DNA sequence: TCGCCCCCCTTCGGTGCTTTGCACCGAAGGGGGGC
């Protein structure tokens, strides 16, 4: 079988990222998986030699209870050659977005069948790390697609057509998304029979060789103004300057009629009757807020971008943008555990769920503004991860100014 | 040499080899010299070379540990950065505290590690030096190195890999015996009885010898205490090796250096090691051979530490029937402390965070920091986190992560009563606070002036400006509120514009690097109540709008 | 007069901000320890 020749960006090298510390479990599975993949020859022991490297680690779903092992190839992948301009890039489906259920199918293992150019394969290191340092690192590179690589559904494309055409020509009007190992299959069918042709596409590509999503049900969350009978100086100041920083968003929004109500130097408990002319320009500006934003379109030669928003008791508030201000969706994720109490598991969670209906809506993940420190996210994240992919992320000390999302 | 297959090397692309000449050498190292290397010659380690081959590199001579013994070192730093890249192999150091109890112990290491692993034929011509007679009387000879050399940047991860590829074959044999592998030092523990576990010692010392790799007699120890990266282990306990620390009359910035190092070694084992006021007299300092005065209080801080090191102590090994307790204690100034044990007074290890990670941070989020390292670490030597024991209320740290924006966590944890506990110093109210003053503060500086004013007026007709001198805009705003809370009583009602002092007060910091910002805290901890609200600057708002007529 | 690794403490310089200094962060200097 012949392979596709694979270069990196111009001036660019590949990865040479440290590997992180693992728990017992991890490393037994990683371990256990990768003597395997050793044997089939889908990896193959190295040595230092190669100077790159990529972290690896394990994640177990409650989905199925076995290991899955999950190299963290973000760095390659941002320097590896675009494959749009190489012509073999997968093109997004606008009706995905419609459908009632989307389900998503790991078929990374597909990838295993199609060999690595051998010049690339010096890129996909990665090193299992050793309990209390009672051994050296232990090192692989990938003989074949890797799962995680970007450039894996690219080469892959040709074949997958034609393992999915008869499914999708049998079924019009199911939509089928690859998103690196992902398959995004959503359909207009009852929740229960809707599962049963899931399943008659899994052993149909069982054959050859998930998550319940329903975007029809995901709600935009507006900028929504308070509502009191009564409005004390304090309450008028958070409303103005709430109103002041929607004004780099909304078209026309007012406030020099409440700025004119706050005249002299008042106590912030004062009571301040509103006027006449200061009512109009609330009832006004709500339903400016009311409906979305005018004129902001989505440019899929930009990047995504998504802020996050800590609002407490569980809620969570996210913006999904490309330029500042025209955000292309708001919205409030909220998640029910039991354990009560966890701010990394519920933003980690968020993040996935963020990211997840970017695939759907536009067919990438943004990269996240995240509210947490850098510190305190890598020491917990990996144990929340569920998704065989990784958006990028930067951190961020967010100092909530304005109550605006919530 | 080891008939193991070799790994290929190649030099950066476009560069050459090294091309740096010998310098002279005692003509005693010459002959330890000479004595090594006649007989690497003979053994195949090295070859004689001629003018053909261009390059050279220095050598040298320091003495071993077993005191009669040299080591050959080629100074190759030249040649070091024209080779490639590795990827290092050697990814932590193995701590005895992770050692589980073993029935039979066994240490060994290995002699002539790097020359018994043949080095990449085609690159061993760039390894050429030339060993130097006293007074150039005779030309030196020259050679080249056929093994890997002490010096070179790939021999460590070339030997560890090649040892770990030797050793694969008797670990997958024996998944009962635990090899702890240290570049060529082996610690070798089992559960069998004295003689079936040297049965298999003599077994896997024959495997290395197939494998060119010999174990001397004199690095084979059998019977506690082990001596063993530092440590000794007994059947039950370990101890550090004997720490001395400097004592000097007169104390260069170097000294001090040396002697917080060896406290941070220490601190491993020995708990309440602090090195904060030491470390402070590094600060600001210009040169390793100056002269630092001790203060008072690292005077005091090394006398502390003085009669922790004085007293004997030892951590136990690794249960893993039993859980991971890790307890951490307040020593002040940011300084913390904790110990790592499974059952109470026997500790696995110990250990202290001190770091200072940003300018302005409280002790919850350093708790926090804590936490986390000694999490990492957890995994690190153990493979999991343990459950945590803090001197923090359960209440505070609930009033912590609901207050604060940022998404935080603590794992498994059960509260302490070890003083001083950890705590929030004050609490910003969430509503205005009904009767207080409501104070509208301003600041502001020129930016090419370096001249600025911060004042305030107030519903209460109460109203100030102070001239600030080498100020900046952010610094007059801090200055603005920290007027505020000095004019104000005890519950204050404070309105800015400056969305930088709202974030760093917002963020209920306690410490801070910056004297204008301790200030203020200073004054927010002696405050009864205070609401802190932000508005839009140069927006007309009722207050803010006089204030900054008022700054101008 | 060397190499590689982990740790801590301090300094410096690059980055981004609807900034003009500030906070953050990674690298590099010093030290400890290991072979
Ligand atoms: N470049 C360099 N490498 C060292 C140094 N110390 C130890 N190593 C490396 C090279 C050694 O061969 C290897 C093992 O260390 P050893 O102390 O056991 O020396 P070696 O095995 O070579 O001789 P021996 O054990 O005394 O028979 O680790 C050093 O100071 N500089
Ligand atoms: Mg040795």
């Amino acid at each position: 079988i012949e392979t596709v020749p694979v270069k990196l960006k111009p001036g660019m090298d590949g990865p040479k990222v440290k590997q992180w510390p693992l728990t017992e479990e991890k490393i037994k599975a990683l371990v256990e998986i990768c003597t395997e993949m050793e044997k089939e020859g889908k990896i193959s022991k190295i040595g230092p030699e190669n100077p790159y490297n990529t972290p690896v680690f394990a994640i177990k779903k409650k989905d199925s209870t076995k290991w899955r092992k999950l190299v963290d190839f973000r760095e390659l992948n941002k320097r590896t050659q675009d494959f749009w301009e190489v012509q073999l890039g997968i093109p997004h489906p606008a009706g995905l977005k419609q459908k009632k259920s989307v389900t998503v199918l790991d078929v990374g293992d597909a990838y295993f069948s199609v060999p690595l150019d051998k010049d690339f394969r010096k890129y996909t290191a990665f090193t299992i790390p050793s309990i209390n340092n009672e051994t050296p690192g232990i090192r692989y590179q990938y003989n074949v697609l890797p799962q995680g690589w970007k450039g894996s559904p690219a080469i892959f494309q040709s074949s997958m057509t034609k393992i999915l055409e008869p499914f999708r020509k049998q079924n019009p009007d199911i939509v089928i998304y690859q998103y690196m190992d992902d398959l995004y299959v959503g359909s207009d069918l009852e929740i229960g029979q809707h599962r049963t042709k899931i399943e008659e596409l899994r052993q149909h590509l069982l054959r050859w060789g998930g998550y319940e999503l329903h975007p029809d049900k995901w709600t935009v969350q507006p900028i929504v103004l308070p509502e009191k009978d009564s409005w004390t100086v304090n309450d008028i100041q958070k409303l103005v300057g709430k109103l002041n920083w929607a004004s780099q968003i909304y078209a026309g929004i007012k406030v020099r009629q409440l700025s004119k109500l706050l005249r002299g130097t008042k106590a912030l408990t004062e009571v301040v009757p509103l006027t006449e002319e200061a009512e109009l320009e609330l009832a006004e500006n709500r339903e400016i807020l009311k409906e979305p934003v005018h004129g902001v379109y989505y440019d899929p030669s930009k990047d995504l971008i998504a802020e996050i928003q800590k609002q407490g008791q569980g809620q969570w508030t996210y913006q999904i943008y490309q330029e500042p201000f025209k955000n292309l969706k708001t919205g409030k994720y909220a998640r029910m555990k039991g354990a009560h109490t966890n701010d990394v598991k519920q933003l980690t969670e968020a993040v996935q769920k963020i990211a997840t209906e970017s695939i759907v809506i536009w067919g990438k993940t943004p990269k996240f503004k995240l509210p947490i420190q850098k510190e305190t996210w890598e020491a917990w994240w990996t144990e929340y991860w569920q998704a065989t992919w990784i958006p990028e992320w930067e951190f961020v000390n967010t100092p909530p100014l304005v109550k605006l999302w919530y | 040499i080891s008939p193991i297959e070799t790994v290929p090397v190649k030099l950066k692309p476009g560069m050459d080899g090294p091309k740096v000449k010998q310098w002279p050498l005692t003509e005693e190292k010459i002959k330890a010299l000479v004595e090594i290397c006649t007989e690497m010659e003979k053994e195949g380690k090295i070859s004689k070379i001629g003018p053909e081959n261009p390059y050279n590199t220095p050598v040298f001579a320091i003495k071993k540990k077993d005191s009669t013994k040299w080591r050959k070192l080629v100074d190759f730093r030249e040649l070091n950065k024209r080779t490639q890249d590795f990827w290092e192999v050697q990814l932590g150091i193995p701590h005895p505290a992770g050692l589980k109890q073993k029935k039979s112990v066994t240490v060994l290491d290995v002699g002539d590690a790097f020359y018994s692993v043949p080095l990449d034929k085609d690159f061993r011509k760039y390894t050429a030096f030339t060993i130097p007679s006293i007074n150039n009387e005779t030309p030196g000879i020259r050679y080249q190195y056929n093994v890997l050399p002490m010096g070179w940047k790939g021999s460590p991860a070339i030997f560890q890999s090649s040892m770990t590829k030797i050793l694969e074959p008797f670990r997958k044999q024996n998944p009962d015996i635990v090899i702890y592998q240290y570049v060529d030092d082996l610690y070798v523990g089992s559960d069998l009885e004295i003689g079936q576990h040297r049965t298999k010692i003599e077994e896997l010392r024959q495997h290395l010898l197939r494998w060119g790799f010999t174990t001397p007699d004199k690095k084979h120890q059998k019977e506690p205490p082990f001596l063993w990266m530092g440590y000794e282990l007994h059947p039950d306990k370990w101890t550090v090796q004997p720490i001395v620390l400097p004592e000097k009359d007169s104390w260069t910035v170097n000294d001090i250096q040396k002697l917080v190092g060896k406290l941070n070694w220490a601190s491993q084992i020995y708990a309440g090691i602090k090195v904060r006021q030491l470390s402070k007299l590094l600060r600001g300092t210009k040169a390793l051979t100056e002269v630092v005065p001790l203060t008072e209080e690292a005077e005091l801080e090394l006398a502390e530490n003085r009669e922790i090191l004085k007293e004997p102590v030892h951590g136990v090994y690794y249960d893993p029937s039993k859980d991971l307790i890790a307890e951490i204690q307040k020593q002040g100034q940011g300084q913390w402390t904790y110990q790592i044990y499974q059952e109470p007074f026997k500790n696995l290890k110990t250990g202290k965070y001190a770091r200072m990670k940003g300018a302005h941070t409280n002790d919850v989020k350093q708790l926090t920091e804590a936490v986390q390292k000694i999490a990492t670490e957890s995994i690190v030597i153990w493979g999991k986190t343990p459950k945590f024991k803090l001197p923090i209320q359960k209440e505070t740290w609930e009033a912590w992560w609901t207050e604060y924006w940022q998404a935080t966590w603590i794992p498994e944890w059960e509260f302490v009563n070890t003083p001083p506990l950890v705590k929030l110093w004050y609490q910003l109210e969430k509503e205005p606070i009904i009767g207080a003053e409501t104070f509208y503060v301003d600041g502001a500086a020129n930016r090419e002036t370096k001249l600025g004013k911060a004042g305030y007026v107030t519903d209460r007709g109460r109203q100030k400006v102070v001239p600030l001198t080498d100020t900046t805009n952010q610094k007059t705003e801090l200055q603005a509120i920290h007027l505020a809370l000095q004019d104000s009583g005890l519950e204050v009602n404070i309105v800015t514009d400056s969305q930088y002092a709202l974030g760093i007060i917002q963020a209920q910091p306690d410490k801070s690097e910056s004297e204008l910002v301790s200030q203020i805290i200073e004054q927010l901890i002696k405050k009864e109540k205070v609401y802190l609200a932000w508005v839009p600057a140069h927006k007309g708002i009722g207050g803010n709008e006089q204030v900054d007529k008022l700054v101008s």
